[PDB]
């Protein structure tokens, strides 16, 4: 039990987050309504204290003399679902014949959609952001052609074995998800779910992954959050025998049931690794078009 | 089976089309949400916020990029001087670029809405003064003069203990929606101008500097939409991104 | 439907109207959100609100 | 009535005669974290008090030149009082903060130093100037400590992102002709209930000049930028050894 | 017939699809359900029940193997020894691979909830002790000396006629959920260290041996769950099984 | 559906929610199972149960 | 259908009867119009209107 005054009255433990503001519906633009002159002393709407941190409050009606109009101009589309909902490339592997990269007929993606600016940019507006997504996968020849060719995609998890080969015990695929399709079919399609630990993907993460001292060595891990790491997509021609086909295998993602937090400025500077943020020293542009002076167009 | 007939569309993959497709994880339930601060629900509520408009974009080398973000003011001569000029296009190359709605705005066909500019005057406390900032409709050439310029949507501005004053730029257009405005035949969805004009003069005492900086902060009236969801014309990235 | 609420939204301030044949909601579609905002959490996150009337330092 | 304004938390109580009001970040207090958001077992320390008062940090002087500063919380208090030792001693660690920027000059004096929060504020390196070079910013420069650090280029924040669009963030500004202090309350900001407070910098704290400092030949030179901050329903949890790093 | 268009998915053949399949055998009626026990309705149920924990897994000669069920304790110099130590993540290479919960672990991508572990002492009935089992959360070190140990959450353990003592491993994480933890930026999601000291002594009288062993039984508490399934990190197979 | 009743699982003690165009129903989706345990099967099966706060051995 | 009022003729003195399947209205078929005329509006817009029997200019 307690007794102590300052225990009984203190406010130790308040889980409610008080909150100043609160949504209201607004599924068409403001009105106007109608204005007239105003003579008045006191009265200053023009004036205002950006220092506060607050944007100005003034509106059209006390800045001049405006008519009615009645706006019905819909808000609709500027929500997060329809600004995101929209599949767009994230990813692009290939499956060369004769070649140095995947010349074994597999390959092994992490899942990383940051390799590709115009996604990226759009997703780092915000720095938390939760939602399920639909995944294409378009599958051709280099030179866009459609052959008769089978393949496996295996949705490989964190802690679950990697195929090493075409080959591989790993595409017995008893518990991971695999989807086998041919190229003459339509692109492969499939819904995902939010996976991370965290309440939310995040891409900005101000700090390490482990404990210790952060040496030169180990600087590769600052800035890397395992909880944005989903795992790896593995692809296979379905076969024991080489293909006889050189293939290209290009992702889109759509999210859907969007949800995110804490708006950031926008990348204005050409984006260089995955990874991170770096950008070219040498190179730092404005952010836009310039002019000769000030007091020209 | 049941007498199905295919149509057109059929195979086809649209990047749009917001469909039903198989989960390839079933009965995964994702981890709970917790309380987040900062939730977003509508590109409209940024449009909102003010963020630096870039009228002093000039200087281009590295070492001066940070002086785009202000522009000055200093004692004149009296004679009506014209301090700045600058489009209203939101959507437009210029000033409007360093803005979060200018940018916000590359991602939309069509726009609709009055727009704010809010100046906030940064000179040492003893500087007084009064600027004249005008708004010209479309049509209007650059105003000449302040004479001109005055005939248009202005507002007169006095230094004090409120640092900012606010030009609102009213929706003034013959379309409900404005695309973006560009030189050529699209020139038709132009905005406007704006410009700033001394209306007495920069005064200051002894002791004080002959020079003070004035930033400029835009952002939308809450009558402000956009539609016709677009990709953006920057794509920021050369080559690989590795 | 009786279906599974794993859904990313499931839970979410503005409810959604979609649809779906699989028993795992996040496979529906994105449907239609509803049309709520709050720019003061952005524009406006004073303690002690100042009228557009009034000088904004008294 | 709004310029004038007292601080009072802890121990600790702060006076300014030239404010402007005061931002509360994303429109929300600082709470404790609730059992349905909760996931650790252990019952929490609320030191109280003894943790959430105003600690004065570090003070950077504001010249014609400078170029601006940053400091990442909670790093900068992670060795400081008993706020330090908690955050050592535990491995979970949630809390808010009041932040409280400082700079007075003269009415002849003028500039205008833009001071906002940034939420997982990342920095990025120049990638050896070509951008050839996967460069990575070394412990000394993500997590610089009480003494903050300089940005090398403020006009993309060191990240590649115009500061021109930092407004979007919770702030004020601190133009000398107005006002002599920013006054901003944030709260825990996170996508977990928790997290160390060693390895996770929940957001930084930023104090450009946007507006260059000028005087005439004759007025005070040193005008001191000082920065105090309390944390704010400070939070404790999974008690073991005290660790440094 | 009726209108239809195929949308892209159409042919492909997702192995998690939970569809409807023509049946073979109309009519077919399987043989009768009888009684039969021990029906598992969920592997949660399996994961509450104690398996041995090979703390000692050091010995890999196939004549030694059953030595890696069973570490010893023995009369020391009373300086508060370490008597043994290891990893508490479950889902990871260690001593927990020996554990049905570890094996069954090793099927889903994250988990969540408290472990605990159970000693039993299986030396004379004259020998009597007290042990230190300490449990340090992540960013801990290995504990240096009881002393540090100490700090973390622990249980001392008093040798009686109660054969055994439980350790809880308390769920400490900052995520709702841990992935498996290794090496790497993976070990994000460590659950910690456990670590084992001598508070008194291991104290016996004259005819009793001067060396027992302890067997460690370990489980999954009651708020212990998993998700997104996975397939084993093992294939127990060389070439094509016969 | 009026169909048979061949499913594998026809009688258990954990009703499923499924789908099926088929008069068999063992031609029917996995569906949602229900969600009860009974760890103390395998976990304690003992005769005479001992609490948590007294001593095993009494 | 609970959809989106996006269609070209939202809002007209003709009611159609359409088929959809997506939420967005303009996806619907053409469906029947109604069948209104008002022929006078082109071939007799005249002030004053003059009868058939009488003659045309009073
Ligand atoms: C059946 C099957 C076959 C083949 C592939 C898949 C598949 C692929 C990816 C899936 O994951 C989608 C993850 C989307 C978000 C990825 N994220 C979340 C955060 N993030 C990120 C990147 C860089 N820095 C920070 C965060 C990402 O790149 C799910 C299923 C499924
Ligand atoms: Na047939
Ligand atoms: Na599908
Ligand atoms: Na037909
Ligand atoms: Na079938």
């Amino acid at each position: 039990g307690d007794r102590v005054a300052d225990v009984i009255e203190s406010s130790i433990g308040d889980s409610v987050s008080r909150a100043l503001t609160h949504a209201l519906p607004a599924p068409t633009g403001q009105n106007t309504q109608v204005s007239s002159h105003r003579l008045d002393t006191g009265k200053v709407p023009a004036l205002q204290a950006a220092e506060i941190g607050a944007s100005s409050n003034a509106s059209d009606e006390s800045m001049i003399e405006t008519r009615c109009v009645l706006n019905s101009h819909s808000t609709a589309e500027t929500t997060l679902d329809s600004f995101f909902s929209r599949a767009g490339l994230v990813g692009e592997i290939d499956l060369p014949l004769k070649g140095t990269t995947n010349p074994n007929g597999y390959a092994n993606w992490d899942i990383d959609i940051t390799g590709y600016a115009q996604m990226r940019r759009k997703v780092e507006l915000f720095t938390y952001m939760r939602f399920d997504a639909e995944f294409t996968f378009v599958a051709c020849t280099p030179t866009g052609e459609v052959v008769p060719q089978l393949l496996q995609y295996m949705f490989v998890p964190p802690g679950a074995p990697k195929p090493d080969s075409r080959e591989s015990l790993a595409w017995q695929t008893a518990t991971n998800p695999s989807v086998f399709v041919k190229l003459s079919d339509p692109p492969a399609q499939v819904s995902v779910p939010f996976m991370s630990p965290a309440s939310a993907y995040q891409w900005f993460y101000d700090g390490y992954p482990t404990f210790g001292e952060h040496k030169q060595e180990k600087d590769l891990e600052y800035g890397a959050c395992p909880n944005n790491m989903m795992g790896t997509f593995s692809v296979r021609t379905v076969g024991t025998s080489k293909s006889k086909y050189p293939l290209v295998v290009r992702i889109y993602m759509r999210m859907k049931h969007v949800r995110a937090w804490i708006p950031r400025p926008m990348r204005n500077q050409n984006y260089l690794f995955k990874a991170n943020p770096n950008y070219a020293g040498n190179s730092i542009k404005p952010t836009g078009a310039s002019r000769t002076a000030i007091t020209t167009l | 089976g049941f007498p199905t007939e295919l149509k057109p569309g059929t195979n086809q993959f649209l990047t749009t089309d917001d469909g039903v497709s198989a989960p390839i994880l079933p009965n995964f339930h994702p981890t709970p949400c917790i309380h987040i601060p900062g939730e977003v629900r509508n590109l409209l509520e940024l449009c909102q916020v003010e963020t630096i408009l870039e009228v002093n974009n000039v200087p281009t080398n590295a070492t001066s990029l940070m002086e785009r973000l202000r522009f000055p003011v200093s004692a004149q001569a009296g004679k009506g001087e014209l301090c700045a000029v600058f489009r209203a296009d939101p959507g437009r190359n210029g000033p409007w670029q360093s803005t979060l709605l200018g940018q916000l705005c590359g991602y939309y066909t069509q726009w609709s809405g009055s727009l704010e500019v809010t100046f906030m005057f940064t000179g040492s406390f003893m500087a007084t003064g009064k600027m004249l900032i005008a708004y010209t409709p479309p049509g209007g050439p650059l105003p000449k003069d302040r004479a001109t310029a005055m005939l248009g949507t202005h507002v007169i501005w006095d230094f004090g203990l409120q640092s900012s004053v606010t030009l609102v730029i009213p929706w003034i257009s013959n379309t409900h929606y404005r695309a973006h405005a560009r030189d050529g035949v699209f020139d038709y969805y132009t905005t406007g101008l704006v410009s700033i004009w001394y209306q007495t003069n920069y005064v200051v005492p002894i002791g004080a500097p002959n020079t003070a900086y004035i930033i400029a902060l835009a952002a939308a009236q809450k009558n402000f939409t956009m539609k016709l969801c677009k990709d953006a014309s920057d794509i920021l990235q050369t080559g690989t991104i590795q | 439907s009786h279906e599974n609420s794993n859904s990313a939204t499931e839970g979410s301030t503005i409810n959604y109207t979609t649809i779906n044949y699989y028993k795992d909601s996040y496979a529906a579609t994105a449907g239609k959100q509803s049309l709520k905002q709050d720019p003061d959490k952005f524009a406006n996150p004073v303690k002690d609100i100042f009228t557009e009337m009034a000088a904004p330092l008294k | 009535s709004d310029r004038v304004a007292q601080l009072t938390i802890g121990n600790s109580t702060i006076t300014t005669q030239e404010a402007a009001n005061i931002i509360v970040g994303y429109g929300e207090w600082p709470s404790y974290c609730s059992d349905s958001d909760a996931t650790a077992v252990d019952k929490p320390t609320r030191p109280d008090v003894s943790v959430n008062r105003f600690y004065t940090l570090d003070t950077k002087l504001w010249e014609k030149s400078s170029k601006g500063w940053y400091w990442k919380f909670p790093d900068v208090l992670t060795e400081t009082g008993v706020f330090g030792q908690n955050a050592q001693f535990h491995y979970l660690y949630r809390s808010g903060f009041c932040i409280h920027v400082q700079c007075n000059a003269s009415k002849f004096h003028q500039g205008a130093l833009l001071v906002a929060v940034l939420p997982e504020y990342v920095i990025g390196t120049v990638a050896g100037g070509t951008g050839t070079e996967d460069t990575h910013p070394p412990y000394k420069q993500t997590q610089p400590g009480a003494d903050g650090f300089e940005l090398q280029h403020p006009y993309v924040l060191d990240a590649g992102i115009p500061i021109s669009q930092l407004t979007v963030c919770p702030h004020q500004w601190i133009n000398l002709r107005t006002n002599n202090c920013a006054t901003i309350i944030v709260p825990y900001i996170n996508a977990l209930p928790f997290d160390s407070a060693l390895n996770h910098c929940n957001f930084g704290l930023l104090v450009v000049p946007i507006s260059p400092l000028d005087y005439d030949q004759g007025a005070t030179p040193v005008i001191p930028i000082t920065i105090t901050l309390a944390p704010m329903c400070s939070e404790f949890a999974g008690l073991r050894q005290a660790v440094t790093q």
